[PDB]
RNA sequence: GGGAUAAGUGCUGAAAGCAUCUAAGCAUGAAGCCCCCCUCAAGAUGAGAUUUCCCAACUUCGGUUAUAAGAUCCCUCAAAG
RNA sequence: UUGGCACCUCGAUGUCGGCUCAUCGCAUCCUGGGGCUGUAGUCGGUCCCAAGGGUUGGGCUGUUCGCCCAUUAAAGCGGUACGCGAGCUGGGUUCAGAACGUCGUGAGACAGUUCGGUCCCUAUCCGUCGUGGGCGUAGGAAAUUUGAGAGGAGCUGUCCUU
RNA sequence: AUAUGUUAAGUGGAAAAGGAUGUGGCGUUGCCCAGACAAC
């Protein structure tokens, strides 16, 4: 249950109780809405899509993405509502709550819960060996002619190829990944932020999802 | 090369038929079927064309074995990376997709070629006794045993 | 080629290749295995009509 | 258990069977439980 | 088979009712079923069930004593019951029910719940003496077994579960 | 955490009037097997599914013309390269 | 492993140890599950199932190997051109200099010591790591997805209660 | 395909000394319904 969606901030600290200091990632989890129900009859699985941050309505000359198209405005008004930018599906929820057109308010959790951050890694371009695995380098003095490139890549004439998942470079990039076990830990409703505790993936202005967790 | 018939396009006939495979070992069955693909049974079989017609193959989930080969006979498959070999019974290709069990046993005695893929897509195998094909009006078939 | 489409025209009014030439050869008959692959495409009623003069030969 | 490649009676109280392909024999003490392997 | 030629297997006021493979077998406390076999045949004199191997072959031979022992099994058990007894030994060994279930306390750091099932009652004595009662033999004799399983006796002392007639090989080890 | 198993422990039980963990039957049992967790994934040529948007005449329809929804060229950039 | 044979390689298959990077087997070092014990307990011995993961830092030697100091749950045995020099060192050794001992009438030698002594190559094909263009998927587009299959992860101690 | 039989181990479709109530066939000879051969 309890699926929502923001983008990144910072980070900051915040003091607990007792003097104990905490680090903390602000999330700003804005106007976000129910947008189709999905069904075990019409479509196999059930699950909820909900749509997070608005932008503007159709225009003739569109040239770039913060004007809604035509198929996205007949989408998004089947259930009453303004186009969206991001759009995700939430299948741990229950379906059988969530009225097509609500708005998923940001006071759905509460300070003590455990969830789960899914976003995009930072990304890095092109990287080598010893920075994109962790592998240890030569030596640096003695006559070396070895720095800092792989080692071997296999064994002599018996196997005379090079077996595949075998660690050389390329781009170390930003792929999606979920950090596990997190809390919740004050939510502020004026603002519509969450606190976590920790840090989560991305760069700012991001986009993270976060819902309860598994275990 | 004075007269003899070659078959052509414009000039076969493909048809459908409908086996059931309860209470019939797996590769006496399959043996008989494969031929059917291949078109083995016409009279005007040509080893260049694809004469030879559809095979429906609708219960499958009651294939027998004999001896102790259900826990036995395993299906081994490689990932092509370093020791991804992996396995499977027959027992449990059985009780959990046991389509693939049949059209397994079945493309393993046709050609490797280019026509033996091609005629191989003409094999539908269901568990459980329903087929969508009733538009294409098959027929009952007997195994001549 | 011609053997694979005897046996299975000679299928047909069940019998195998084997008992047809078998029985083909103690009637008398001289006709080749491309005259009789070209008589069963064409002519099945004269097909069937050889068959049975090997059939009671047996 | 003793496993190895002769299985024999040792004393006359133990007896010899099979279970499951595989020649064993039985006895009251503990000390005469083998099978063959 | 001499014990399956031995076929006579006197009923009492239990009633037998065939069904082909399948036969019921109620009487006092009854109600019970199982799928026999498909090759041996059956009959009944008066009251008496006989049974009958046809074609003697190994398999005929083995298969036709076994049967006649599964239905003497399941009418004596209808008739009378099968009651299986066992004792605890050691100090502070103590068991009791909880109504339907049983509780023991063997010198484990918890105590463990035995859950009951159908057509068994336990029943304790002097917290010492546990019985089990039933109507069919195999399920008596498998909880009977799953219970002695928790702590088995010991060659040392002889502590733990133990049947009511179960001999035990004591050692005499010190120090 | 669930399911099936290994060595092993058993229940009932004949062949062989006994006994027997087995032959027919019923249980249990490892960090190993399959699921459970994370990631990629319909070029899965078997090419999947749901929602929404758009719909033309000439014509020798041989193809030509102009085009819709939608994209791109080009320019200002970076959270990406 | 030391060897026997002398079948490919003499119009070159070009190098011992160490470094970097791995992958497989199990005749299992640790952890897991059991039997027997001449197993009281705590500890141990021996056998069976089991290859998922893990399996140390230094001193002396070119050293492999080996000894020792301290730790660890443990400090396993082997294969892959005694894994890997178109990925690295170059201490060792089959080069030219020189010296000791010994042998030799002598020029010289030992296989016995010691000091010193040049490591080339812009990657065509297969292969691997990452990233794009074209076409197809019986109308054309935008967006959200199922998951056949594939990959990864898989360790362990000490203390307190009972 | 005909007819007769053996095998239950995928033996077939890679090996020995040894071990074994695994199952078929052929012989010689013991105790037999007076009651053996088991269990009581
Ligand atoms: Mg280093
Ligand atoms: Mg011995
Ligand atoms: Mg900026
Ligand atoms: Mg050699
Ligand atoms: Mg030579
Ligand atoms: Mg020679
Ligand atoms: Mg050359
Ligand atoms: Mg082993
Ligand atoms: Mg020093
Ligand atoms: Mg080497
Ligand atoms: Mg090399
Ligand atoms: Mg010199
Ligand atoms: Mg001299
Ligand atoms: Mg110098
Ligand atoms: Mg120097
Ligand atoms: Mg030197
Ligand atoms: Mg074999
Ligand atoms: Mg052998």
């Amino acid at each position: 249950t309890k699926g929502i969606l923001g983008r990144k901030i910072g980070m900051t600290q915040v003091f607990g109780e007792n003097g104990e200091l905490i680090p903390v990632t602000v999330v700003e989890a804005k106007e976000n809405v129910v947008l189709q129900k999905k069904t075990v009859e019409v479509d196999g699985y059930n699950a909820i899509q909900v749509g997070f941050e608005d932008k503007k309505a159709y225009k003739k000359d569109a040239k770039s993405n913060k004007y809604a198209n035509k198929p996205a405005e007949g989408h998004a008004k089947k259930a009453d509502a303004a186009p969206k930018r991001f759009i995700r599906e939430f299948r741990n929820v229950d379906v059988d709550a969530y009225e097509v057109g609500q708005e998923v308010s940001v006071d759905t959790f509460v300070a003590g819960d455990v969830i789960d951050v899914t976003g995009v890694s930072k990304g890095k371009g092109f990287q080598g060996a010893i920075k994109r695995h962790g592998q240890s380098r030569g030596p640096m003095s003695h006559g070396s002619h070895f720095h800092r490139a792989p080692g071997s890549v296999g064994m002599a004439s018996d196997a005379s190829r090079v077996f595949k998942g075998q660690k050389m470079p390329g781009r170390m990039g930003g792929n999606t990944v979920t950090v596990q076990n997190l809390e919740v830990v004050q939510v502020d409703t004026e603002n519509k932020v969450i606190l976590v505790k920790g840090n989560v993936p991305g760069p700012k202005k991001g986009l993270v999802e976060i819902r309860t967790s598994i275990k | 090369m004075r007269q003899t018939f070659m078959a052509n396009e414009s000039n076969i006939e493909r048809k459908w038929y409908v086996i059931d495979a309860e209470g019939q070992t797996l590769g006496r069955l399959s043996s008989e079927v494969a031929s059917i693909l291949r078109g083995k049974n016409k009279v005007t079989y040509t080893p260049h064309v694809d004469t030879g017609d559809y095979v429906i193959v609708i219960n499958a989930s009651k294939i027998e074995f004999t001896g102790n080969k259900e826990t036995d006979k395993v299906y081994y498959r490689h990932s092509n990376h370093p020791g991804g070999i992996k396995s499977i019974t027959a027992g449990e290709l059985r009780r959990t997709n046991p389509e693939r069990l049949i059209e397994n046993s079945i493309k393993g005695m046709l050609p490797s070629t280019r026509l033996g893929e091609k005629q191989g897509k003409k094999l539908f195998v269901y568990g459980g006794a329903e087929h969508p094909h009733a538009a294409q009006q098959p027929e009952n078939y007997e195994l001549r045993g | 080629l011609w053997i694979t489409r005897i046996n299975a025209a000679a299928r047909q009014h069940e019998m195998s290749y084997s008992r047809l030439m078998n029985g083909l050869k103690k009637a008398g008959i001289d006709i080749n295995r491309k005259m009789l692959s070209e008589i069963a495409i064409s002519d099945e009623k004269a097909f069937a009509q050889l068959v049975t003069k090997a059939k009671d030969a047996l | 258990m003793k496993v190895r490649p002769s299985v024999k009676p040792i004393c006359e109280k133990c007896k010899v069977i099979k279970r499951k392909g595989k020649v064993m024999v039985i006895c009251e003490n503990p000390k005469h439980k083998q099978r063959q392997g | 088979s001499r014990v399956g030629k031995k076929i006579i297997d006197i009923p009492s006021d239990v009633t037998v009712t065939f069904d082909g493979n399948h036969v019921t077998v109620k009487g006092p406390k009854g109600e019970l079923s199982r799928t026999l076999n498909e090759r041996m045949t059956f009959k009944q004199e008066e009251n008496t069930i006989e049974v009958v191997r046809p074609s003697d072959s190994k398999e005929d031979r083995t298969n036709h004593g076994t049967t006649r022992a599964l239905l003497n099994n399941m009418v004596q058990g209808v008739s009378q019951g099968y009651v299986k007894v066992l004792e605890l030994v050691g100090v502070g060994y103590r068991a009791q029910m909880q109504g339907k279930d049983l509780i023991l306390n063997v010198g484990y750091s918890h105590p463990v719940e035995i859950k009951a099932e159908e057509n068994i009652t336990f029943s304790v004595e002097k917290n010492t003496v546990v019985k089990v009662e039933g109507i069919s033999k195999e399920q008596v004799g498998a909880l009977a077994s799953n219970i002695r399983s928790v702590r088995p006796p010991e060659p040392y002392k002889g502590k733990g579960i133990r049947y009511q007639g179960e001999y035990v090989r004591r050692k005499e080890g010190k120090t």
